[PDB]
């Protein structure tokens, strides 16, 4: 069925929170 | 309710928040779909009002410890008072 | 501070919900347990 | 001292040291 690998696509903002220059 | 910003510390509820902080004008860049921002330790520092793109900072109301200076009982009875770590334009508005 | 946010065994973490949003007496019971937890956190910090 | 001073990059209160 022509499988494919998804490299780094599939990420979304989990919350409407604003965070600046941090790792969470 | 009308909005009073920086007049004095004022407890509040914008949409679903505990509040209890003084409000000030902010200039932080802020995305459209976002609503509020937490600086560090999940503490909410800035919020956005629905009536404008105007964002507001939050600062806790000042507190500190009062200390007493004294030259000793037998020498004299004057003292001096030091309110620690606080801008003092609110000294007459100190409850304790 | 992280320890401040946790609930230590209760319906909610922040005090005001337990206070106003339940009856006073058993709200007092939930308050009692949450107090014991926060006191323990202060204990370990000072000793370290 | 200038080099040493630059290399080191860093209900709660923090009191100030007594000697500046
Ligand atoms: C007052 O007390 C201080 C120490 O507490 C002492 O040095 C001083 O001599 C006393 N004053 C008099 C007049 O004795
Ligand atoms: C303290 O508060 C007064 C309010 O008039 C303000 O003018 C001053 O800039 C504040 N900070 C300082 C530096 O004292």
């Amino acid at each position: 069925p022509a499988y494919t690998n998804s490299f780094t696509r599939g990420v979304y903002y989990p919350d409407k929170v604003f965070r600046s220059s941090v790792l969470h | 309710s009308t909005n009073l910003v920086k007049n004095k510390c004022v407890n509040f509820n914008f949409n679903g928040l505990t509040g209890t902080g003084v409000l000030t004008e902010s200039n932080k860049k802020f995305l459209p779909f976002q609503q509020f921002g937490r600086d560090i330790a999940d503490t909410t520092d800035a919020v956005r009002d629905p009536q404008t793109l105007e964002i507001l900072d939050i600062t806790p109301c000042s507190f500190g410890g009062v200390s007493v200076i004294t030259p000793g009982t037998n020498t004299s009875n004057q003292v001096a008072v030091l309110y620690q770590d606080v801008n003092c334009t609110e000294v007459p508005v100190a409850i304790h | 501070v992280k320890q401040l946010s946790s609930n230590f065994g209760a319906i909610s973490s922040v005090l005001n919900d337990i206070l106003s949003r339940l009856d006073p007496p058993e709200a007092e019971v939930q308050i009692d347990r949450l107090i014991t937890g926060r006191l323990q956190s202060l204990q370990t910090y000072v000793t370290q | 001292e200038d080099l040493l001073f630059n290399k080191v990059t860093l209900g709660l209160t923090v009191l100030p040291p007594l000697l500046t």
